[PDB]
């Protein structure tokens, strides 16, 4: 018994490369498109539930995960990879965070904490670096909206708009032509609805699409009031309804 | 509380002749103002020669002479068979002894 | 080179050959199972191949009870299939004691997936070649079935199957339910739901069952239980008369 | 057994050599260049953020140019995120010090650490070596500006103007041609923007593309400053130097 | 075949078998001859040192673990040093805490389940050498024989190594010949003596070549060497 | 955790790993030594694959475990540090339990086994370096030089080198070093080392660099010019037949 | 207990400790340096518990050395106090505290400038112009605090001290058997061989 | 690769082969053992006129009634005689007396098997074998006089005589001649300088060789080269007188 | 490609653990044995080959006895049985001390299970090379049990593994059949060293030993003892009639 496997399982290779990065990259190609758009006052993330059969409800299935009240994430590639990411996160934002200084950790912050435990299932002995890209989006304080990409390899960019997966490449330039650094909110909401057609092929509606955005605090969605200081989550997850509203007008 | 040790009484002599020695021990074993026994052995033959005793809390006088007979057997099976001398079997005996210098055996002991 | 095919590390194509192996191994007892949920119950159904006439037939079993309300089917080798089962039942028993209420069907889904996921990653955890499959009528989620794989992926269904000929058994319901438009077994005893269940495992498998070819498992409020060789006898006969 | 997988990035090669080691370095020079140049009134660390987007943030960024220090800063070549781990362990190591003696630590003493701790991944573990070189630009009062920089290997060494990541044998060479002992740290600004401006795989050098940082003793003080210049300072000081 | 199948003993081959064993228990039979043989009152070991040089001594082959048990070994020195160690402390062990001589038959058991983790677990090699065990406990004499696979069998007679068969064979015809020399040593080491002779070939035991222990009855294990076995040469 | 044995014997009975690491010691940069009748010295070849660096704070070739003991080496550099730390806690230690300092046997006795332990220990590669250790014992005047090797094995020498082209410079060693008067000058000492240099460093003022070792902790490094002046009086030496 | 003092003048500090050592009844010496160089211009006095004062002293001095010529350089002052509190605080929370009390005087080469440092074993550190742990302070500091100018000469200072012992001899119930100082300057360590009767 | 404790095909442990090889590769030691005192030689052999030949180490004392000599990787045996010398002093600490010399031969070839990757026994960390052999020579009161071979393998053997080495197999077969139960101390020692003059690639002298012995009276002790230069000279003569 | 057969924990593509199969191999080269379960217990027996006349007989016991009421036999490789009794009793012990009351049978063999399947999950194990029968009389009845080095177990009427395993297989069968309504532990005694007689045909080159113990409600009192003297021998004649 006994992990007897104590070396590393991602080295260089003679060219430079490093193989187990280079094919998790491959994986997160072959995964559905996701998406996400920085508005002026807003960020929106966006992928395609692909069910697996007729026979399974797609809600419970969401691809789309909150990590803070302020900033959730999507990804392109392997779920499973993706779901136990989204624990550690959820738990590191925590952890190294609000049980030190009493609130959640700052977007680019958290990003940094993830990208940290992929960066070593690069380096540590016995595994396989994630087969996922994250895209995560949120809010804080001092440093307002932003969108960021976590790779196989621990590394992270900043981005106004992007797409990863399957269709990448056709839906980046589709977006380069649609943004502004002037888009509001509603405007990114339709362009990533748009953006988000090309990629799906069959059904494209409130139930076959996953959308979230980071906006402004809900105090409805906040749980208790009494608390002026707590005004409620930038997150919100919109509904299967909200979508095709917006769908029409596409 | 708890407290480990206890007195057996008993007392044990021991005179050196030129060519020979004797070790004595009354066999009487008490506890406090009873009799446990006008007969238990005291004194105890180790091999290769060597009589020894440890006298006071009886417990604690077992332990230590199975101790030093368990001694006395892996020093045949580790230098080949070779004898004990009385002396060797002293200074044994005293790392046994220091061995628990923070929980002492509670024993005068003789060979 | 070579041996990106023997542990859970990727293979140039991004793919993980270990844990497509251990789909493999999931059709190994050449058995077939589903699933559906009743108005408020959730019925198992399961082959049940005892082919050894030297064997204990009250011995052979795929259906486990996880815990006073989960219930839980395997496909796929025994031991693998017990080894399963004793982690989910420790998992159940564990989480009622250290969160004061019953572990949702759903959640102890995904517990389980995720420790599948980490067969994934680790090198020195090989993948269990078993394809579980969840039941009980959750508090507030109601009938409910949940399903993970070697791959550690899970979700929920309307109703499932799983083994050789699982798209044959797939494809029917899934014209059941085109039809019928609502998502279950609109039925009040889950009697009639595990009746419609043998039904449709008989259709699509073009194969007519006696009452030692089938196992089956029913959760309801408060309680999953399997029925025995007679309560099932009963399931038959009823069937048998309107057709 | 496990024996089986086993790469052994430990090992030396017949001919004396780290395979691991050597190929790290390969994967090194394929990442953007970056340029230490040490002027006698300050040091300037520069660094070409290799390929870009139109989306991607330049604002919110920092891929490049790491503070480690309030005396001492380093420029990254390599993966980032291997990067960070050794930069955070490099923070933590300066504060121990500060801490200990009540004195900012020297800026060779970080640099061996760090350079030591890289060197372990060399000797033992069979855990594949950083991919990273660093440039460290950095003040104290015991040696002024140094310029250092650190690879794979676990090796360190001073320089008064060197670079790492990609075209380093062109770049070395043309600042081998034009850097002198005397100059000024503008001049030095200049000469690092015109190096990489010639060993570029691109088009032109935009400011978008760059990363600019600079460890002053500003005359009007008595201390020392770092400077990481934001995106439009970038953009000045390249229309300045004459590249619009 | 083989070839990918000998690297370490956690391996099966295809057929079921495991290489590193067979290897092991090959050192046994390149290791120099020795018998064992007993009555109803006494147990007999009887064995053949080897030396390297004609100015290097002969290697010792019967250890002591007890008063009432003893071994021969045949094969890797180092191991047996190992296992009669192992089995010294079993003894002690009784002896200690439950005041009795371990059972001969107790004593295999040991052996054989140590013997065992050594081939199922990564790392580890089997042991390379095979012993015979004889001894005097409550239930009369007794005679064992060892092998790296695990395996202890109980016999009346036996022996191990370079043409052990022979005295194997003199022993399997002698048997109901030795099995009744009870009260009389000397007759079974006489015996003894004479098949272990039935695998010679190269020399003829000497007195300082031969090495015979005994144990019964009213006899505490004992080695003889030398002049000592003299008056059986 | 990890303990793959990778120093293990071959067939024809080496260690090819502690082979290997010999071979990193010929590839380093040049090293010698020279033990005159009262004082020692060790010359080091500055390679010139790059210049543009900056001498003051880059490391030096010659380290000092304490005040009466130096150590230059030949190989992997990143390695030395290790050897070079290890030995001069080593140091402070011995002077905290003996009072009293190292003798240059026993700071080398130590150096050697750190290395041979590297040779046969889990999970570890041997030290690709080779070193040579001088120095004056405490309260005695007579020189010491030794040397150590990947394998862990140590002697000391009137004189040797070690490094690419060591073969070279030993040659030159052995049919100009004379045991019977060895140089007894610190000046006739050091020039006796540059020469040898010379032999491989093929001009180099600023391709060499010197360290004179005394006794009683005087240990002194040469400026550029102190040695540039024994080049330019070695060149003529020749020059003049 | 011990006599521990130190007063930092114009160019130098000055460091007088007692020479006694007395174990239960008697006097076992009556010579003891209660001292120890850290580097050659640091100077480093002591007293407390009688194993851990010495051990603890050596241990500094030790690690001082091994920085010294692991990095060719000798730590300031400062540096060096704050590395002595540092250990002091540490031991203050572990099994078994070192009990000593100290005395850090140097010459700061790079400020030019003495500097006296006094730290207790709970690792309370504070900068001095004179300073005395356990009873000393008690006679001396009014003495100090009467006759104390920043600009004394080193010769002020050997006066000033000379006093403070006096008055030490005279109302202290112990005999601690007179003192061994020591001066830091410029130019290293020194120790006036001759306060027995200067 | 391959278990570094595997087995070969015939019943041998490969490491401890090929450790046997690099042995036969080491300078060569000689240890005869008469009942007035045993002899140990080993041939120096610097490897350049500037090694500083009495730094060669290849004869040490374990305690004052026993003493070995090396051959082969000469490193790996600071730990052993390590080990050793602790052994012997520890077991006078335990029974105030002297350690026998079989016992102190077997407490160092304890040492030998432990090796591999993590082979369940015990904690057996070490690498690979031990590559060097060792002669151990001492004198006890039970056995008198004596002469061990320990090797990588684990096993010792007693010895009239023995040599190791590269030259092992030719100076073993000239000692199996020359050895007779009744030599003298004399005898011994001009014996081993012989037998070393033939093996050596080397014109023995008293610079690339070295005597020592070790007796009941005055324990072990390492002949001085002055005392060895002239056991030579009286060699040189003797051979010459016929 | 190939190569799935060297690592205990890999699966090939069809999704098979070869080496588990291997391990089968040596069950199959082992002495048969086999498990009978009656009306209100249970009996085992085993071939014992005869090597010579050297082996005492009736010495060396092969069936093992698991706390107090379990009887376990094994085919194949003879130290792994053990090994897994050992551990089985050691479970049983802990399982006692916490509940008071002797490990059930069915509870007792999924102990076993889940062990022996443990084995099958590392590349630092090897699987074990033995087939268990094992059985016992518990609070709800008799129960009969066979486990393979899959870690695959069932309960059973009648079960038998090990070389004559298919000679016996087919006489169990019979009696299954022709005593419907259970047959008694006196008779499966019999029943058993019949079968075993018959089964050593396979092996008929080799003189045996037989060995029966069993484990009967009323003949036992529901504790696991061998059979020995005058039982047995009427057992070994109604075989040796039978036999001709």
């Amino acid at each position: 018994m006994t992990d007897r496997y104590s070396f590393s399982l991602t080295t260089f290779s003679p060219s430079g490369k490093l193989g187990q990065i280079d094919y998790a990259l491959t994986a997160v190609k072959q995964g559905v498109t996701s998406l996400g758009i920085k508005a002026t006052n807003g960020v929106v993330i966006a992928t395609e539930k692909k069910s697996s059969s007729p026979l399974a409800m797609s809600e419970t299935l969401s691809k789309v995960s909150l990590l803070t009240p302020d900033i959730g994430a999507v990804y392109s590639g392997m779920g499973p990879d993706y779901r136990v990411l989204v624990d550690k996160s959820r738990k590191v934002a925590h952890t190294s965070y609000k049980r030190i200084y009493g609130e959640y950790p700052p977007t680019k912050l958290l990003v940094s904490e993830v990208a940290k435990i992929m960066q070593e299932a690069t380096q540590s002995g016995g595994v396989r670096p994630f087969g996922v890209s994250l895209l995560i989006a949120g809010h804080d304080e001092f440093n307002g909206f932003s969108l960021y990409q976590v790779d196989p390899s621990g590394s992270y960019f900043p981005w106004k708009a992007t797409a990863i997966g399957k269709g990448s490449v056709a839906a980046k330039t589709f977006l380069e032509k649609r943004w502004n650094d002037e888009l509001e909110l509603e405007d990114a909401i339709h362009i990533a609805l748009l953006t988000l057609k090309e990629s799906v092929e069959g059904e494209f509606n409130g139930d076959t699409i996953e959308l979230a955005i980071i906006g402004d605090e809900n105090p409805d969605l906040l749980g208790y009031t009494g608390i002026p200081t707590d005004k409620g989550p930038r997150f919100r997850k919109l509904t299967s309804q909200e979508i095709n509203d917006r769908l029409e007008a596409l | 509380q708890f407290n480990p040790y206890g007195d057996n009484g008993g007392t044990i002599l021991g005179i050196a002749g030129e060519d020979f020695a004797v070790l004595a021990g009354d066999t009487r074993n008490i506890t406090d103002y009873s009799i446990n026994s006008r007969y238990e052995p005291k004194v105890f033959d180790c091999g290769d020669n060597i009589v020894m005793s440890a006298n006071g809390f009886a417990a604690d006088g077992d332990a230590l002479v199975k101790r030093f007979k368990n001694s006395v057997k892996w020093y045949h099976f580790d230098h080949n068979d070779k004898k004990l001398s009385i002396n060797s079997a002293a200074r044994n005996i005293q790392h046994l002894l220091y061995g628990k210098r923070f929980f002492p055996y509670y024993v005068h002991t003789i060979i | 080179a070579g041996y990106d095919r023997h542990i859970t590390i990727f293979s140039p194509e991004g793919r993980l050959y270990q844990v497509e192996y251990a789909f493999k191994a999931t059709n190994q007892t050449n058995i077939n199972s589903l699933a559906v949920r009743g108005k408020d119950c959730t019925v198992v159904i399961s082959q049940k191949k005892v082919p050894d006439k030297l064997l204990d037939p009250t011995t052979v079993s795929y259906i486990f009870c996880i815990s006073r309300t989960i219930g839980m089917v395997v496909n796929g080798p025994i031991p693998d299939a017990r080894n399963a089962a004793l982690r989910a039942k420790a998992e159940a028993a564990e989480f009622r004691y250290k969160y004061g209420y019953d572990m949702p069907c759903d959640v102890l889904a995904k517990r389980m997936a995720n420790l599948s996921q980490i067969y994934t990653q680790r090198a020195y955890m090989r993948p269990l070649g078993v394809i579980l499959t969840f039941v009980s009528v959750d508090e507030e989620l109601g009938p409910s079935i949940y399903k993970t794989d070697p791959a550690g992926y899970y979700v929920g269904y309307k109703a499932t199957a799983t083994g050789p000929k699982q798209q044959e058994i797939t494809t029917n319901l899934e014209n059941h339910f085109k039809k019928s438009k609502i998502d279950h077994i609109n039925e009040e005893s889950w009697e009639k739901v595990v009746e419609f269940a043998i039904t449709h495992m008989i259709d699509a498998l073009g194969t007519e069952f006696s009452k030692n070819d089938l196992e089956v498992g029913v959760a309801t409020k408060d309680k999953f239980f399997t029925l025995s060789a007679e309560n099932i006898e009963e399931r038959l006969v009823a069937i048998a008369e309107q057709d | 057994g496990s024996r089986r997988y086993d790469s052994r990035t430990t090992i030396f090669s017949p001919e004396g050599r780290l395979y691991q080691v050597e190929y790290a370095l390969e994967s090194i020079s394929h990442a953007g260049t970056a340029i230490g140049i040490m002027a006698s009134d300050g040091i300037v660390l520069a660094a070409e953020r290799k390929v870009t987007s139109t989306l991607l943030e330049q604002d919110t960024s920092t891929e490049k140019l790491y503070k480690l220090n309030d005396k001492i800063a380093v420029a990254v070549a390599g993966l980032t995120a291997d990067a960070e781990i050794l930069i955070n362990t490099a923070r933590i190591h300066a504060q121990n010090y500060l801490k200990t003696y009540n004195e900012d630590i020297p800026v060779e003493i970080l640099v061996r650490r760090l350079s030591d701790i890289k060197q372990g991944y060399t000797q033992h573990g069979g855990l594949r070596p950083f991919g990273v070189s660093f440039i460290y630009a950095g003040y104290d009062d015991r040696y002024g500006y140094q310029l250092y920089t650190s690879n794979p290997s676990g090796n360190y060494t001073g320089w008064k103007a060197i670079s790492v990541g990609a075209n380093t044998s062109a770049a070395q060479t043309l600042l081998q041609m034009d850097y002198k002992d005397d100059m000024k740290v503008d001049d030095a600004i200049e000469l690092a923007l015109k190096t990489l401006s010639k060993t570029t795989d691109s088009s032109a050098l935009t400011y978008d593309r760059l990363e600019f940082a600079t460890i002053r003793k500003g005359a009007n003080d008595g201390e020392v400053y770092q400077k990481i210049f934001k995106p439009q300072e970038i953009k000045d000081i390249l229309v300045k130097t004459g590249i619009t | 075949f083989r070839n990918n199948y000998d690297g370490d003993t956690v391996t099966f081959s295809p057929t079921g078998r495991l290489f590193q064993v067979e290897y092991a228990l090959e050192a046994i039979k390149q290791g120099s001859v020795t018998v064992g043989l007993r009555s109803n009152t006494h147990a007999v070991l009887v064995a053949l040192k080897r030396n390297a040089d004609e100015l290097s001594s002969y290697q010792k082959k019967i250890i002591k673990c007890d008063e009432h048990m003893g071994l021969s070994l045949a094969g890797l020195a180092p191991d047996a040093r190992v296992l009669s160690n192992y089995l010294r402390q079993q003894c002690n062990y009784s002896s200690l805490v439950f005041n009795r001589k371990l059972a001969v038959e107790r004593a295999g058991h040991l052996l054989c389940d140590k013997a065992q983790k050594n081939t199922q677990s990564y790392g580890g090699r089997p042991y390379g050498v095979g012993l015979l065990i004889i001894g005097y406990d409550k239930s009369g004499a007794h005679l064992l024989e060892f092998q790296p696979s695990g395996n202890v069998t109980e016999l009346y007679g036996t022996a191990i190594g370079a043409r052990s068969q022979g005295a194997k064979t003199y022993l399997e015809r002698t048997l109901d010949t030795f099995i009744k020399i009870d009260g009389n040593p000397d007759e079974l080491i006489k015996a003894g003596v004479e098949a272990i002779s039935q695998s010679l070939r190269d020399e003829s035991l000497t007195v300082d070549n031969l090495s015979i222990a005994i144990v019964g009855k009213d006899t505490p294990f004992t080695i003889y060497d030398g002049e000592a076995v003299a008056k059986y040469i | 955790g990890y303990d793959r044995a990778l120093s293990i014997f071959s067939p024809d009975g080496h260690i090819f790993q502690v082979e290997y690491a010999l071979e990193a010691v010929k590839r380093g940069t040049c090293a010698v030594g020279v033990k005159g009748k009262n004082c020692v010295v060790l010359g080091c070849e500055r390679r010139s694959t790059l210049k543009l660096q900056d001498t003051r704070i880059t490391p030096s070739k010659v380290s000092k475990i304490d005040s009466h003991v130096v150590l230059s080496f030949s190989g992997l550099n990143a390695d030395s540090r290790i050897l070079i730390e290890k030995a001069r806690v080593e140091a402070q230690s011995h002077r905290l339990t003996l009072e009293d300092p190292v003798t240059v046997e026993y700071l080398t006795r130590y150096v050697a086994g750190v290395q041979q332990r590297y040779t046969q220990s889990g999970g570890v590669r041997p030290f690709g370096v080779s070193t040579l250790i001088a120095g004056f014992d405490p309260r005695d005047d007579e020189p010491k030089l030794y040397q150590t090797e990947p394998s862990g094995i140590y002697s000391s020498w009137s004189a040797q080198t070690i490094g690419r082209n060591s073969k070279t410079v030993r040659e030159f060693l052995e049919k100009n070093y004379d045991r019977k008067e060895p140089p007894a000058t610190v000046e006739e000492c050091v020039k006796l080392t540059v020469r040898s240099l010379l032999e491989v460093v093929q001009t180099g003022a600023k391709n060499i660099e010197i360290t004179v070792v005394k006794p009683d902790s005087d240990i002194v490094a040469l400026s550029s010019e102190e040695i540039n002046q024994y080049v330019t009086q070695i060149e003529q030496e020749k020059q003049e037949q | 207990m011990d006599i521990i003092l130190g007063i930092r003048v114009q160019d130098s500090v000055i460091l007088a400790s007692s020479k006694a050592v007395t174990r239960g009844i008697s006097v076992l010496k009556d010579s003891d340096d209660k001292t120890r160089q850290l580097s050659p211009h640091t100077l480093m006095s002591f007293a407390g518990e009688a194993g851990d004062t010495v051990q603890f002293a050596e241990y500094i001095q030790a690690n001082i050395q091994l920085y010294s010529i692991r990095e060719d350089y000798e730590l300031s002052p400062q540096a060096v106090s704050s590395f002595v509190r540092q250990e002091l605080a540490k031991s203050i929370r572990s099994r078994r505290p070192y009990q000593v009390n100290v005395l850090i005087g140097g010459y700061d080469k790079k400020k030019n400038k003495p500097e006296l440092y006094q730290i207790d074993y709970l690792g309370t550190k504070v900068e001095l112009p004179y300073g005395a742990h356990g009873y000393s302070g008690f006679y001396t500091f009014s003495l100090l605090d009467h006759h104390y100018r920043p600009d004394m000469t080193t010769e002020e200072g050997l006066d000033l001290l000379k006093l403070c012992v006096q008055e030490l001899e005279k109302r202290m119930p112990m005999d601690f058997k007179g003192v061994i100082v020591k001066i830091v300057d410029k130019d290293g360590i020194r120790q006036v061989d001759d306060f027995q009767a200067q | 690769d391959r278990g570094v404790s595997t087995f070969s095909p015939e019943g041998r442990l490969f490491q401890v082969e090929y450790s046997l090889e690099a042995i036969k590769l080491g300078s060569t030691a000689i240890g005869i053992a008469t009942k007035e005192g045993v002899v140990l030689g080993v041939e120096k052999r610097a490897t350049s006129p500037l090694l500083e030949s009495d730094s060669i180490e290849k004869i040490v004392e374990i305690d004052r009634h026993i003493g070995c000599a090396m051959s082969g990787l000469t490193a790996d045996a600071r730990s052993m005689i390590e080990h050793a010398r602790t052994a012997a002093v520890t077991h006078n600490l335990y029974y105030d007396e002297d350690i026998n010399v079989e016992s102190l031969t077997q407490s160092v070839c304890d040492l030998a098997l432990r090796f591999g990757e993590g082979a369940s026994g015990e904690e057996r960390l070490m690498s690979r074998p031990f590559g060097v052999a060792l002669l151990i020579a001492g004198h006890d009161a039970d056995d008198g006089y004596q002469l061990f071979h320990a090797e990588p393998s684990g096993t010792f053997y007693r010895y009239n005589a023995k040599a190791i080495g590269s030259g092992s197999e030719g100076a073993q077969a000239e000692l199996l001649n020359e050895w007779h139960s009744s030599l003298t101390l004399k005898e011994a020692e001009l014996l081993v300088l012989k037998i070393l003059k033939q093996v050596m690639e080397e014109k023995l002298d008293e610079n690339n060789a070295q005597l020592s012995c070790i007796t009941k009276q005055d324990g072990f002790k390492i002949y001085d080269n002055e005392k060895t230069a002239e056991l030579i000279k009286e060699l040189k003569e003797k051979e010459a007188a016929e | 490609g190939t190569g799935y057969d060297l690592s205990n924990s890999v699966f090939s593509p069809d999704g098979r653990n070869f080496q588990v199969e291997y391990a089968v191999k040596a069950v199959e080269n082992g002495t048969t044995s086999i498990g009978i379960k009656c009306n209100d217990g249970v009996v085992f027996a085993v071939e014992k080959l005869i090597t010579s006349k050297l082996l005492v007989p009736q010495k060396n016991v092969k069936i093992q006895v698991v706390d107090r009421h379990i009887g376990c036999v094994y085919s194949g490789l003879i130290p792994d049985g053990r090994h897994l009794v050992n551990r089985g009793r050691e479970e049983a012990a802990s399982f006692k001390k916490l509940y008071k009351t002797p490990i059930p049978i069915p509870a007792f063999a999924d102990r076993l299970g889940q062990y022996v399947q443990a084995h099958t999950l590392y590349n630092s194990v090897r699987p074990f090379g033995v087939s268990t029968i094992f059985g016992g009389v518990d609070k709800n009845g008799a129960h009969l049990y066979m486990l393979e080095p899959s870690g695959s177990y069932w309960g059973y009427k009648g079960a038998a593994t090990g070389k004559g395993r298919q000679s016996a297989k087919a006489e169990l069968e019979k009696l299954v059949d022709h005593h419907p309504e259970g047959l008694s532990a006196r008779e499966a005694v019999k029943q058993a060293a019949k079968i075993i007689y018959l089964a050593h045909e396979d092996n008929k080159e080799k003189d045996f030993e037989l060995e029966i113990s069993w484990c009967s409600l009323s003949e036992t009192n529901g504790l696991h003892k061998f059979v020995k003297g005058d039982l047995l021998q009427e057992a070994i004649d109604f075989a040796q009639k039978e036999i001709n």
